[PDB]
């Protein structure tokens, strides 16, 4: 089915692969080439996952976890039951995550807009590969990616972080939350605003973008503009994941004790590291 | 050309914005214009509204901040070098145990913190109360103030409720940059790992799921603002193929989508849900949950 | 136990505020149609949300959501397929017939007015106080098109009042006449306006406005439907990134 102003729209060319060999729906999804990659990326990996559960004995949606070779196998492969399924299923989510992206390229093409939201989403596909990929390779071995379980993995990220003490005082790790707070604040003014002015008090006129601007200027003396919100969410997002991946690429390559101690560069300055009294003298 | 930066930047009157019913007395004068922030958003800065709400905002908000750097001078012994070096190791720290909930405690000993604590009440629901009236003055509805309550929500459970309901200011959060972490790494290890608190896990997906939205939201207008997209709320009155290629790229992508009008209300729940269940979480925990993983062990 | 009580309750709430979200965001597209444009036989398990009223300022009237659909135009495109679910060609010229990446809606032909009841869009030359405060002022710069062929010159800028920014270019063309091109499709270079989207013999066929002093919501989405329309079809006439490079 079709919304009542789509059919217009439902026109032949964007691909970047296959000519018209895979342009076409299924409902409301579109396909295209990178719509069938998807699918056999999705399909194997959640086939090989299911087998994993085998090996392990259950079918626990709580209990199921896919493990990565452990450090003695350094970078190099591993046994089906040993790392080596986790390995196979990476290289399928990877897949599958980038078929997802390029599927949302040819969509973009077909409508005549931007490639922003494939551009974004990209980041987060960078972040995953980073916490997979990167970081593994630079500190030489699959061992130190995280596993594939509901909750495993968050056990992974308490293990991961009390190595270096309290993750919070990695300076990276503070400016990433900073942007996700700060996204989320904004999020909620976007929101806020254009439904106050869209549903104003009842039995009144729909307000303006003018009323928005004078809303917020009166409220904090500044108004980013209709414009500058979208801009704003869209860059606060992205260096949240930005830092995300910084903040973990540095530690257990370039770092390696407690975070915490990394601060006393501050303190140990010259012209005041030696100075008697306050907290540190 | 992507249009996350301006080309050209035009300029024109400052603008003093609608009048509608709001107190044209209480509006001060156009500030400059920043070509930096042009490039990004609006150039213009002010005009604000500064009633007595505002002021009394502004003031116990001043005081609040004030009473916290007096605080850190003294522990830097009035030595600015001091001061700076260990800024972010000063702490304004609550009352002990011993004192409950009483406002006994001796000044360098608890009731700083006390008076720091009511400025900064003061401040918050002052600030809150104008960001409905000025929503009242223009005749626009009340989403920023009920958005806002959930914000406070989370803030009023860490400083005051649950405080209150354990019996104690000692239980509050105090004022310092690493201490504050601390307190919240602290936090975890006594109530048994936050992450087997449900609602610490549901606020997460919310916070995540923000910064998902609003790339994807942020992406979309910039996508279609080559059609006018951003001018969002005449989209909603009369729709364009803006919103129509908008919400086809959505259905196309993942078989399903929203409107112009309606995207915003998934956003401002997106948001508010953050803190929602982040408050309902904390406010269980040491009240009547002592252990999350024990807790996650009977259910 | 309270805490299970309470996580209990969550997703009972959550369910209904995404069913209630879901219904909300079904004001714009429904009912669903068959690719006949009768009523389709799956409409979802999701039904439609009791109507809204939007009231309009200045004797714009009103808006009432949801409601039958507004677009009712001729659409010049044919089926591909006997199964549902396929592409539909074009039966004559896209960019002209306005179909595809180069589809236009009929909003209201009138202006976007602002708080005050004024045109929100105006050419700068009329615009009082208003002038270019940084970045390179196109005005009078040649413009190219993906061809690399001159297809006019920038004669002036149309400015958002309310929100002080510049929205579209107007170009003069070979004819004397001129078009408006949205400033999100150019690129305003030190020597030259490039317009990546069009081939200079393209521009004359942008759509153009009745009035020289102001322009309709009609007017520009006609306008931007038919510029963007030329990423796809303009194709066979972009020349590559190294031919442009010179
Ligand atoms: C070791 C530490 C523990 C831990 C301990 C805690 C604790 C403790 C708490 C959280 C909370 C949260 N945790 Mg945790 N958490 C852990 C690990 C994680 C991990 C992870 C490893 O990836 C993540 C992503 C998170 C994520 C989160 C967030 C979802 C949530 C905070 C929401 C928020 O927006 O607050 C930011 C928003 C506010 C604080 C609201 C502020 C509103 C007020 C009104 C602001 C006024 C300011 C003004 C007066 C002054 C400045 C004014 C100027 C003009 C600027 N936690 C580990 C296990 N977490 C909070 C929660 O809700 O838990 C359920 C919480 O209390
Ligand atoms: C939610 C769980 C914890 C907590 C955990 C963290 C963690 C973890 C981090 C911060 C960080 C910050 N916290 Mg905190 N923080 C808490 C409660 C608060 C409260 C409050 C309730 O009033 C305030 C005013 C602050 C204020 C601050 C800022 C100084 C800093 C960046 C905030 C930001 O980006 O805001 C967005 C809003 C605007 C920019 C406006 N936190 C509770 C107690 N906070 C970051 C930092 O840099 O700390 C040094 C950081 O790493
Ligand atoms: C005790 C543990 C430590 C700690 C240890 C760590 C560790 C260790 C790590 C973090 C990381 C993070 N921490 Mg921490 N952190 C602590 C306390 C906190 C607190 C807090 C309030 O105290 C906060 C707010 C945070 C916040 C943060 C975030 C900035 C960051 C995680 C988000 C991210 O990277 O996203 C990026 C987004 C992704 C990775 C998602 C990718 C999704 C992909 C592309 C698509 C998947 C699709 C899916 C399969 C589809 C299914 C089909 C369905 C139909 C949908 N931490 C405590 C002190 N933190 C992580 C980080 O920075 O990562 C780089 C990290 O590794
Ligand atoms: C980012 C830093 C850490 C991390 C730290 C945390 C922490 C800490 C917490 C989570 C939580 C979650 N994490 Mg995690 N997580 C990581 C990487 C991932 C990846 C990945 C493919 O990279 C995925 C799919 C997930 C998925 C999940 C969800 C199951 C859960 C809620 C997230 C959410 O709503 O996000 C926002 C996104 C949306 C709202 C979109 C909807 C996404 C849906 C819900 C995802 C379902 C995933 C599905 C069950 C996974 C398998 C799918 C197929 C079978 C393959 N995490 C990295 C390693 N994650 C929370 C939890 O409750 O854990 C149990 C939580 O507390
Ligand atoms: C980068 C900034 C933020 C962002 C943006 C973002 N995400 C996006 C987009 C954008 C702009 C999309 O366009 C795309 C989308 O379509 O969203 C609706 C998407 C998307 N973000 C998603 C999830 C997601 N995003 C996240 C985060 C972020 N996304 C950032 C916060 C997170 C987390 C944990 O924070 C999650 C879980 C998907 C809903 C969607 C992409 C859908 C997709 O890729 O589909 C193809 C793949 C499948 C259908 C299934 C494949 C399964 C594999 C074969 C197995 C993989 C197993 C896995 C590695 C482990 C799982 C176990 C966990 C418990 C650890
Ligand atoms: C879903 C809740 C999210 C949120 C929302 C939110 N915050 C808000 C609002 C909303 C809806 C306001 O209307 C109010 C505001 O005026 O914003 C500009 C505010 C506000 N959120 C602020 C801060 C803030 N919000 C935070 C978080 C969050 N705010 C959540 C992520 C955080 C942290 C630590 O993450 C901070 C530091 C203030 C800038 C502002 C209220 C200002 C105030 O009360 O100040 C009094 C002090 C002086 C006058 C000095
Ligand atoms: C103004 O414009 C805009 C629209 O249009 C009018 C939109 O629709 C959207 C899209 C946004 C929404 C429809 C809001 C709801 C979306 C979310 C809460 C994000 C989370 C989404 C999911 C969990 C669904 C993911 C689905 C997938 C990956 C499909 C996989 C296939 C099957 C499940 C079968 C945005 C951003 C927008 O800005
Ligand atoms: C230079 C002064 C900077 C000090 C500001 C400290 C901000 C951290 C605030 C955490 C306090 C949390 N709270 C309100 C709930 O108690
Ligand atoms: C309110 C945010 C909660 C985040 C979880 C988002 C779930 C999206 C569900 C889509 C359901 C609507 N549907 C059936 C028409 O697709
Ligand atoms: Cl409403
Ligand atoms: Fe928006």
């Amino acid at each position: 089915a079709l919304l009542s102003f789509e059919r217009k729209y439902r026109v032949p060319g964007g691909t970047l692969v296959g000519g018209n060999l895979f342009d076409f729906w299924v409902g409301p999804f579109y396909v295209g080439f990178f719509g069938v990659a998807t699918f056999f990326f999705a399909a194997l990996g959640i086939i090989l996952i299911a087998w994993s559960a085998v090996l392990q004995g259950t079918w626990n949606p709580q209990l199921i976890s896919v493990y990565p070779p452990a450090l003695e196998y350094g970078l190099g492969g591993a046994p089906l039951a040993k790392g080596g399924l986790w390995q196979i299923i990476t290289i399928c989510a990877t897949g599958a995550f980038v078929s997802w992206a390029l599927r949302e390229v040819e969509i973009c093409r077909k409508l005549g807009i931007g490639y922003h939201i494939p551009f974004a989403f990209a980041f987060a596909i960078l972040a995953y590969l980073t916490l997979v990929l990167f970081r593994p390779v630079m500190m030489g071995a699959w061992g130190y990616a995280f596993p594939y379980g509901i909750w495993t993995h968050l056990d992974w990220v308490s293990n991961t972080g009390y190595t270096y003490g309290n993750f919070h005082y990695n300076p990276a790790h503070m400016i990433a939350i900073s942007f996700f707070f700060t996204n989320a604040l904004a999020l909620a003014l976007h929101g806020a605003l254009v439904l106050s002015a869209a549903n104003p008090e009842k039995g009144k006129e729909m307000r303006t973008p003018d009323h928005e601007d004078t809303f917020f200027r009166d409220l904090v003396g500044y108004s980013i503009g209709t414009l500058g919100i979208h801009r704003l969410g869209l860059l606060l997002s992205l260096s949240a994941v930005f830092f995300s991946a910084l903040c973990m690429i540095i530690t257990g390559t370039i770092w390696f004790d407690q975070w915490v101690d990394w601060w006393q560069w501050w303190v140990k300055l010259p012209w005041w590291a030696n100075i008697p009294g306050g907290i540190n003298g | 050309y992507q249009n996350i930066f301006s080309q050209v930047q035009v300029r024109g009157p400052a603008d003093l914005g609608m009048t509608e019913d709001v107190n044209l007395a209480n509006r001060s004068g156009v500030g400059p214009f920043s070509t930096l922030l042009g490039w990004f958003g609006n150039a213009q800065l002010g005009p604000i509204y500064l009633g007595s709400l505002g002021v009394l905002s502004l003031f116990s908000g001043l005081m609040w901040f004030f009473t916290i750097g007096i605080w850190f001078w003294y522990q830097a012994g009035w030595n600015p070098a001091v001061f700076l070096r260990d800024l972010f190791f000063f702490s304004l720290e609550p009352p002990a145990p011993e004192y409950g909930l009483s406002f006994a405690a001796p000044l360098k000993e608890g009731g700083l913190w006390l008076i720091a604590s009511f400025f900064m009440f003061v401040a918050v629901w002052s600030w809150w109360g104008r960001t409905y009236l000025r929503a009242q003055a223009l005749g626009m509805g009340k989403h920023t103030a009920w958005a806002f309550l959930s914000a406070i929500w989370l803030w009023m459970v860490l400083g005051f409720i649950r405080p209150i309901l354990m019996g104690s200011w000692s239980e509050a959060v105090p004022y310092g940059i690493f201490s504050h972490l601390d307190w919240t790494n602290n936090f975890s290890l006594v109530h048994g790992n936050l992450f087997y608190n449900p609602f610490h896990g549901l606020s997460i997906a919310f916070l995540y799921g923000s910064a998902l939205l609003f790339a994807m939201h942020g992406a979309t207008i910039l996508a279609v603002s080559r059609f006018g997209g951003e001018r969002e709320l005449e989209q909603i009155a009369d729709r364009g193929t803006a919103a129509e290629r908008a919400a086809l790229f959505w259905r196309w992508t993942m078989g399903f989508n929203a409107t112009m009008e309606g995207i915003h209300r998934w956003a401002i729940w997106m948001a508010v849900l953050v803190t929602l269940t982040g408050g309902i979480g904390i406010l269980l925990s040491g009240t009547v949950v002592d252990n999350w993983y024990v807790w996650g062990q009977n259910h | 136990d309270l805490a299970s009580l309470a996580i209990y309750s969550f997703w009972i709430f959550l369910a209904g505020l995404i069913y209630y979200l879901q219904t909300e965001n079904m004001r714009e597209g429904y009912p669903l149609e068959n690719e006949d444009g009768t009523p389709a036989a799956n409409q979802g398990p999701f039904p439609l949300p009791k109507p809204k009223t939007f009231i309009l300022p200045h004797g714009r009237g009103t808006l009432t959501v949801p409601g039958p659909e507004s677009e009712d135009r001729p659409i010049a495109l044919a089926r591909t397929a006997v199964s549902e679910g396929f592409p539909h060609a074009p039966t004559g010229d896209p960019m002209k017939d306005g179909v595809g990446p180069a589809s236009w809606v009929a909003r209201r032909d009138l202006p976007e007015l602002d708080g005050h009841g004024h045109n929100k869009i105006k050419p700068m030359k009329a615009a009082a106080g208003f002038h270019v405060s940084a970045g390179k002022n196109p005005i009078g710069l040649p413009v190219r098109g993906c061809d690399l062929e001159i297809a006019g010159k920038v004669v002036d800028i149309w400015v958002d009042i309310p929100e002080q920014m510049a929205r579209f270019l107007e170009v003069e063309l070979k004819d004397g006449s001129t078009r408006l091109l949205p400033m999100q499709m150019v690129k305003v270079q030190s020597n030259r306006v490039h317009v990546n989207a069009l081939s200079s013999d393209l521009f004359a066929g942008i759509p153009t406005i009745k009035s020289p002093t102001e322009v309709t919501l009609l007017e520009e989405d006609k306008i931007c439907g038919y510029v963007a329309g030329g990423l796809m079809y303009a194709a066979p006439k972009r020349k590559s990134v190294v031919a442009a490079m010179l």
